[PDB]
């Protein structure tokens, strides 16, 4: 049955990038599984011991990747106890595994062991491991499992409250090459993330962006569903709205209802609202973390209240801002829109004993500077994109010769022919 | 044919209820009896969720049978007696038949392989024409857009000006179900000159839409030019007396009135399907339009001469221009302290550079977005 | 912000039809090496 | 072409029958060359000169425009030609005049020429003053 | 009507005129150049696609 | 490689509200977008526009 | 270790050794190009005489009538039949050889020339109202007879 | 073994030197010529043709032309015919006994 | 923040951790203050009921200040941070001042002092001194107002050739 394809995996066992290719079928090869069937391995093979691994949870090259699916058998049965201690067993001698094809097939090993763990003695006791060998794989040279290794002990950080930690971890940090797509955009997401948390937003937006690029999408939802929620809430605070066309394009739309309720609150500029509806959807924003990113708007709504505030009045008594904006006091007020004034927001004076705003034009009109930069920095976009295009693009490969010796003779004798006539 | 009146009347009970229970609901019911429909009653059913009578549907889908067989059995005889022109017909009468019985693969297949056959124009074109025609009544799209293309080359072949006419009418009806007005614009506007194509609405209701619509996105010295001196509008907009009288309102600068015309029609857009929920998109628009207008012609003016011409409160004429002034949407900014409006014109290069840059942006979205799949 | 852009484009096509090329030619490839 | 030769396509008059050809090269000198590089050089004030602008502004804005009717073209070649070969390729394309040559060199006057006018401008500004 | 540009100021009596002549072509051409390519590269999406 | 994008999925949630929205799942999209917003304005500024001048009239 | 893992990290080099792999295509494609245009004295070579072929026979050599002069008959190329060659088509013959050089596509048809010369209305039906029993009678007298001759 | 291996690499690294850095130089030096080979190929244009009216093309490089002198070709077409413009029947430069399409 | 219910508990924390996070406002380090916030996301948090002092405190700096001054009348409820009250205090009123420098050139010395917060009218000119702001009878001038110069001379033309020249580049390296 469909164990043929266990072994017909086990045919990718010859050298080097056919594991890659062995890995494909093999995300998919979990499907059918029954414990007689892991007795399959038993008969597949160093063999007593694999044998008797199998009969405790119910060619090394290999031996690894039977491993996987012992792993994959349990952790999908959901029997975590034969599972969890399995993995300690198979984490530990697929670990300590003297071979350099083996580390690629760990990292799938790695990505459940982490996964199912639970606390300390996986945060922390299997932390220090991940750590471990991935300075041990990191003088190995081993790409993928590396980048993985990294993503997981991100991941602890931000299981846990520490990014600071995970920020100097990233300084001390080189990403490789030759990679999974999808590992890249874990990457730049839990980046994007951290970076944003430390208050820095607008390269938080850059690697974001790549996770919404380097991610696959066939069904890989959850994922963009949660980013989304932090890309919703960076363009939020970097202060600019984003499009309807976000509230609304998949299944999603059904989870980015808070958001699409706090942009509601936003660009109106009205704070009670707002408020409220932190109330109103808070639990759900605490599910993840994209909460106290949110909680910081604050200032956000109230600079837009300010700047909307101006843009439709010449000048207003601070009495009606305070008004509009529900403040208690103008003092208040005087101090809010002398700050928005400083960042370059409202381009005002205040008539103080009078007390109203008074506003700058436009005489910046055509500032030229301004669509400058965004056409330079689109033009660079371009050549990039015909630059990579064109060293990608650039790589059936053979196959050469034009001329001929056989014509060429013909050629001659007719030559020959001619001078004769 | 499938007569649209159905689809309407369906939306109208969609809407948000109103319930009711009035005309409407028993007018579509009434003509599933006649049309012994099916694939709705279930379909309709399972939406507006009040099915019963299971026997009715019985006694439909019986009948249905009934025909479907005996279509079925003539194109039997005509394989035997062909009749080359005649099976294509007998087919036409097949998906057709699905028109009436509403059903949309069956009439959709059923006429693709008359086209292999088909042979002619009228069929393989008008037919077309129907084919779409079942998209503006599911409320689809791209099922019309690429149809639309196909009678659009059949037309650019040979034809006339007879098919073309109607065809606009359709693409025109179709811009105005999107945000797409400019582009039924003109595609409508011109279709007075001509409209034999009864088969979706009347002549005056058509009316309403060219004018609805002229009024939308046309300038004002072409407003004058196309609509209000209309030759074929006079005489409709005297039939009428709501779009016109706020055209009119308009053009003629006596705004306040204006603006009630303009809240009735908007309460009689929600109606419509063209429109469904454009109504908010529209009024908006045309609040826009009047305040322009109005102030074209200050450099400075006081609220309450605005106010008083409109005829409502200073507070919420301001919080109404406090929404299209940000957006640079109009070209006003206002003084409260001294209850005063003053206009600053725009340069031609905001514009643009406002523009170009946001098209720029939705082109290099997409070419990236496409660029990482193709490049991976 | 035009003649950059849409060369861009230009290019992008054609890798595209690079891709044509090899897809094709690994499917005629390894068909071959059947027998 | 040169060809000198002494006696005893061509071969029509004997080649070798009554001559035979010869060998040839060129006695040089590191100026004469020198002098010759100046050849397809340019002027002194030259560098420095900047074409009319409003007529500059034409090529751009005519430029652009007959792009734009191209723009379409391309549009309707890879919409069509989308579902062909190279043999039916040729029927198409010896015919008619692809937008695609059209649209890649039409980008190459509005880049360089653009450019050039853009470096030009930012010099003389800085530099003269 | 559009017929002079120019606007009236009540405040003061006085008539504005204005000489306008800005409406660029080139910039339009430009915009409509980004039409004809939103067109094409969804057309050109649709075979990729169909390519991978 | 839609394989390793479901784990990577998985390993960034799971999830409850996601999970549910995966139920769920069509319609389409019109052409642009942007502002929505609230509704029943317009009518509304009539019916207060009419009470606003029938309050001016109460004026 | 200490040497030997070092092997590894000067092993995976071979990086370069793809590179140059996109170059050598990358610089064997200029070389064809440079190559290519270096045999434009083909052109040279001689010139092309399109043919008529009168029709073909037996002891291998086609028949054929030229343009101006007249018939010859002539060997063919090598790479085409005497079988896949028909009567009334255009075929490249060897210029001064006066042998088939290759088959040219189309010959462009009489009766097709004829008829288009007689350019007569291509008319479909539905454009005539008025003129049914005749085609029923047409119908009867041509559609029916042929598409079942069998009735 | 490393001794003979480890070190008998060291070559190789430098094979692709030898060649990584060479092999830009065959990029480069063909560019130049390039130019070359399409210049000097500017003969086969000449000066002293024969006109000819083009017919129909077999296909990529080919085409059958009329002479003006009564002969109809099979003829080849040089790389640089700017084609697109080749309507149906064009008027046409003919080389002479390279009989071709200029 | 260890595995623990009797371990965490001593009051001393939440009074303790409010005064760490104020420090770190004392210091105007917001990048370390954020990261703790991040760090603390104490999930079963409500509300912040101490810890409110210092984040509110924060957040309304983020813009206003009036609320802010409230705040630090609220801590005596608190402890010894009244010194970076003292602290504080001072670090919000150079932002206004450093705010009022650019907002408009004139004030009356009433006005002043009803802006930064003072019980005394000296005060003020002891601050303005302290500013070096030219005093008239009450009535202050922060003059000169701008220099909106640098119409463009030095970053136009050096700047952009360069970008030509890498545009050209990025046009000419593109091979």
């Amino acid at each position: 049955a469909a164990a043929a394809e266990h072994s017909q995996r086990e045919l990718d066992t010859v050298t080097l990038e056919d594991i890659k290719e062995h890995v494909k079928q093999l995300e998919k090869a979990v499907s059918g599984k029954e414990p007689r069937f892991v007795l399959r391995a038993l008969r597949m093979l160093t063999s007593r011991r694999l044998n008797h691994y199998v009969l405790y949870k119910a060619l090394p090259e290999v031996e690894a990747y039977l491993q996987l699916l012992v792993v994959i058998f349990m952790m999908n049965s959901k029997r975590y106890k034969e599972a969890q201690k399995i993995s300690d067993d198979l984490m530990q001698k697929i670990s300590t595994q003297n071979r350099r094809a083996l580390d690629l097939v760990a990292a799938k090993c790695y990505y459940y062991h982490a996964r199912v763990y639970e606390f300390l003695d996986k945060l922390d006791v299997v932390r220090s491991f991940l750590h471990a060998r991935l300075r041990t794989a990191t003088l190995r040279h081993d790409a993928d499992g590396q980048a993985t290794l990294l993503n997981l002990l991100l991941r602890n950080y931000l299981h846990y409250s520490l990014y600071d930690q995970a920020e100097k971890l990233v300084s001390k940090s080189v990403f490789p090459e030759q990679a999974n797509n999808n590992e890249w955009a874990r990457y730049l997401y839990y980046t994007g993330r951290i970076k944003a948390i430390q208050l820095e937003y607008s390269e938080a937006r850059r690697t974001m962006t790549n996770a919404l690029r380097k991610a696959p999408q066939h069904t890989a939802v959850g994922f963009k569903q949660t980013v989304h929620k932090l890309l919703i809430v960076v363009e939020l605070l970097l202060g600019e709205i984003p499009d309807r066309l976000q509230f609304r394009q998949p299944s999603l739309k059904r989870s980015l209802m808070p958001y699409f309720l706090l942009t509601q609150a936003v660009r109106t500029g009205n704070l009670a609202k707002f408020n409220q509806v932190l109330d109103q959807f808070g639990e759900k924003f605490q599910a993840d973390g994209t909460y106290t990113l949110i909680i910081r708007l604050r200032h956000n709504v109230i600079k837009t209240g300010v700047r909307m505030i101006s843009l439709s009045y010449s000048r207003i008594s601070l009495a009606d801002i305070a008004q509009k904006l529900q403040l208690d006091s103008p003092e208040d007020a005087e101090f809010i829109v002398a700050k928005a004034i400083r960042d370059g927001v409202i381009e005002a004076s205040i008539n103080h004993e009078k007390g109203y705003v008074q506003s700058k034009e436009m005489i910046d009109i055509y500032s030229t500077r301004e669509p400058q930069l965004a056409f330079h920095q689109r033009i660079s976009f371009c050549l990039d994109i015909h630059n990579m295009s064109v060293k990608a693009m650039r790589f059936s490969y053979n196959k050469d010769l034009e001329s001929a010796e056989e014509r060429r003779e013909r050629e001659q004798q007719d030559l020959e022919f001619a001078k004769e006539m | 044919n499938p007569d649209l009146r159905i689809a309407q009347l369906r939306f109208l009970l969609s809407l948000p209820e109103h319930r009711g229970d009035a005309a409407v609901r028993d007018e579509l019911m009434a003509a599933v009896r006649d049309n012994n429909m099916a694939p709705y009653y279930e379909a309709l059913c399972k939406s507006l969720d009040w099915q019963i009578d299971v026997d009715l549907l019985n006694k439909m889908k019986k009948a249905n049978e009934d025909e479907l067989k005996r279509l079925d059995e003539e194109l039997e005889d005509a394989e035997k007696n062909l009749g080359e022109s005649e099976i294509r017909d007998a087919m036409m009468a097949k998906a057709e038949y699905l028109c009436r019985i509403g059903d949309k693969e069956g009439a959709l297949t059923a006429f693709r392989k008359t086209y292999d056959k088909t042979v002619a124009l009228g069929h393989r074109l008008d037919i077309v024409f129907y084919l779409l025609r079942i998209g503006l009544f599911y409320m689809d799209n791209d099922l019309i857009t690429r149809n639309t293309e196909k009678a659009k080359s059949l037309i650019e072949e040979g034809g006339d000006w007879d098919r073309r006419n109607r065809l606009k009418v359709y693409q025109g009806l179709y811009c105005v179900a999107i945000r797409d007005f400019k582009q039924a614009a003109e595609l409508f506007l011109d279709t007075v000159s001509t409209f034999t194509s009864y088969e979706l609405m009347d002549y005056k209701t058509f009316v309403t839409y060219t004018v609805y619509v002229s009024m939308i996105a046309l300038e004002r010295p072409d407003l004058r030019e196309k609509v209000i001196k209309g030759a074929e509008i006079l005489e409709v907009l005297h039939s009428l007396p709501a779009v016109r009288q706020y055209l009119f309102s308009l053009y003629e600068c006596r705004y306040s009135v204006f603006f009630q015309s303009l809240a009735v029609v908007e309460q009689e857009m929600k109606k419509d399907w063209l429109f469904a929920p454009h109504y908010r998109y529209y009024v908006r628009e045309m609040r826009i339009h009047a305040y322009s207008q109005l102030l074209e012609s200050y450099r400075s003016l006081t609220l309450g001469y605005m106010a008083e011409a409109f005829g409502v409160g200073v507070e919420f004429i301001d919080q109404e221009l406090s929404r299209f002034i940000a957006a640079g949407r109009l070209h006003c900014k206002i003084d409260k302290v001294n209850e005063i409006v003053e206009t600053n014109r725009p340069d031609s290069k905001n514009w643009q550079y406002q523009e170009t840059i946001k098209k720029g942006d939705l082109l290099l979205n997409r070419v990236q977005k496409l660029s990482r799949v193709i490049n991976m | 912000y035009l003649a950059s852009l849409i060369r861009s484009v230009v290019a992008l096509h054609n890798l595209i039809n690079n891709k044509i090329a090899n897809r094709d030619a690994e499917k005629k490839e390894g068909q071959e090496k059947e027998e | 072409v040169i060809d000198a030769f002494r006696l005893i396509q061509a071969l029509i008059h004997g080649l070798n029958r009554h001559y035979y050809s010869i060998t040839i090269n060129y006695r040089k000198n590191e100026l004469e060359q020198k002098m010759l590089l100046n050849l397809h050089k340019k002027s002194w004030m030259e560098g420095l000169t900047l074409q009319d602008y409003s007529e500059h502004c034409k090529h751009n804005e005519s430029v652009v425009k007959e792009m734009l009717e191209l723009a379409k073209n391309y549009n309707k070649a890879v919409e069509e030609e989308d579902k062909m070969t190279p043999e039916q390729l040729a029927i198409k394309n010896v015919g008619k005049q692809d937008p695609k040559r059209h649209l890649e060199e039409h980008v190459d006057v509005l880049m360089t020429s653009n450019i050039v006018q853009c470096l030009a401008a930012m010099l003389d500004t800085v530099v003269f003053k | 009507d559009k017929k002079f540009h120019g606007i009236l100021d009540q405040g003061e009596g006085v008539l504005i005129i204005f000489d306008e002549p800005p409406v660029d072509k080139t910039y339009e051409a430009a915009l409509e150049t980004i039409q004809n390519m939103s067109k094409v590269v969804d057309s050109l999406y649709n075979k990729a696609k169909k390519l991978t | 490689e839609k394989k390793q994008p479901v784990d990577l999925g998985l390993l960034e949630e799971d999830d409850e509200f996601e999970e549910f929205p995966a139920e769920d799942w069509d319609a389409h999209v019109w052409e642009d977008n942007w502002d929505d917003d609230n509704v029943e304005d317009d009518f509304s500024n009539q019916l207060r526009a009419e009470l606003e001048k029938h309050g001016y009239k109460m004026e | 270790y200490l040497s030997k893992i070092e092997e590894l990290q000067l092993i995976v080099n071979d990086k370069s050794q793809n590179l140059r792999r996109l170059q050598a295509q990358r610089n064997e494609l200029n070389a064809k190009v440079r190559l290519l245009r270096e045999e434009l004295q083909l052109l040279q070579e001689q010139g092309s005489y399109v043919g008529e072929v009168v029709r073909a026979m037996d002891k291998k050599k086609v028949l054929v009538k030229v343009h101006p002069e007249g018939k010859f008959v002539v060997d063919v190329d090598k790479n085409i039949d005497i079988n896949d060659v028909t009567p009334n088509c255009r075929v490249a013959l060897r210029n001064d050889s006066y042998t088939l050089h290759k088959i040219l596509p189309n010959k462009v048809d009489p009766l097709v020339s004829l008829m288009m010369v007689e350019k007569v209305p291509d008319s479909t039906y539905e454009m005539i109202g008025g003129l049914d029993k005749q085609i029923k009678e047409i119908k009867e007298v041509i559609e029916l007879p042929v598409k079942h001759p069998e009735l | 073994d490393l001794y003979s291996r480890y070190k008998k690499l060291q070559q190789e690294l430098e094979f692709l030197e030898v060649q990584e850095e060479y092999i830009k130089d065959e990029q480069k030096n063909l560019k130049k010529e390039f130019l070359h080979a399409q210049e000097e190929v500017k003969r086969i244009q000449s000066i002293p043709l024969v006109i000819g009216q083009f017919l129909e093309a077999v296909d990529q490089n080919t085409a059958i032309v009329g002479s003006t002198t009564g002969s109809n070709y099979y003829v080849r077409i040089l790389s640089t015919i700017d084609r697109e413009l080749l309507k149906p029947n064009a008027s046409v430069a003919l080389h002479k006994h390279s009989n071709a399409l200029v | 923040f260890d595995y623990k219910e009797q371990l965490p508990e001593s009051a001393y924390m939440h009074q303790l951790l409010g005064l760490n996070l104020l420090f770190l406002l004392s210091q105007n380090r917001v990048a370390e203050f954020h990261t703790e916030l991040e760090r603390l996301p104490a999930k079963d948090i409500q509300t912040n009921v101490y810890i409110k002092h210092p984040v509110s405190l924060e957040q309304y700096l983020m813009e206003g200040s009036y609320n802010k001054v409230f705040l630090a009348k609220g801590n005596i409820p608190a402890e010894s941070y009244t010194f970076f009250i003292d602290i504080l205090l001072d670090t919000i009123r150079d932002e206004i001042a450093g705010c009022i420098e650019k907002a408009y050139e004139k004030i009356l010395f009433t006005e002043a002092t009803r802006i930064l917060f003072f019980n005394t009218p000296k005060k003020m000119t002891d601050y303005a001194k302290k500013r070096g702001w030219v005093l008239g009878p009450n009535n202050y001038y922060s003059f000169a107002s701008q220099q909106q110069k640098p119409e463009d001379t030095t970053i136009p033309s050096t700047e952009l050739a360069k970008q030509v020249i890498e545009y050209a580049r990025q046009l000419e390296m593109i091979v």
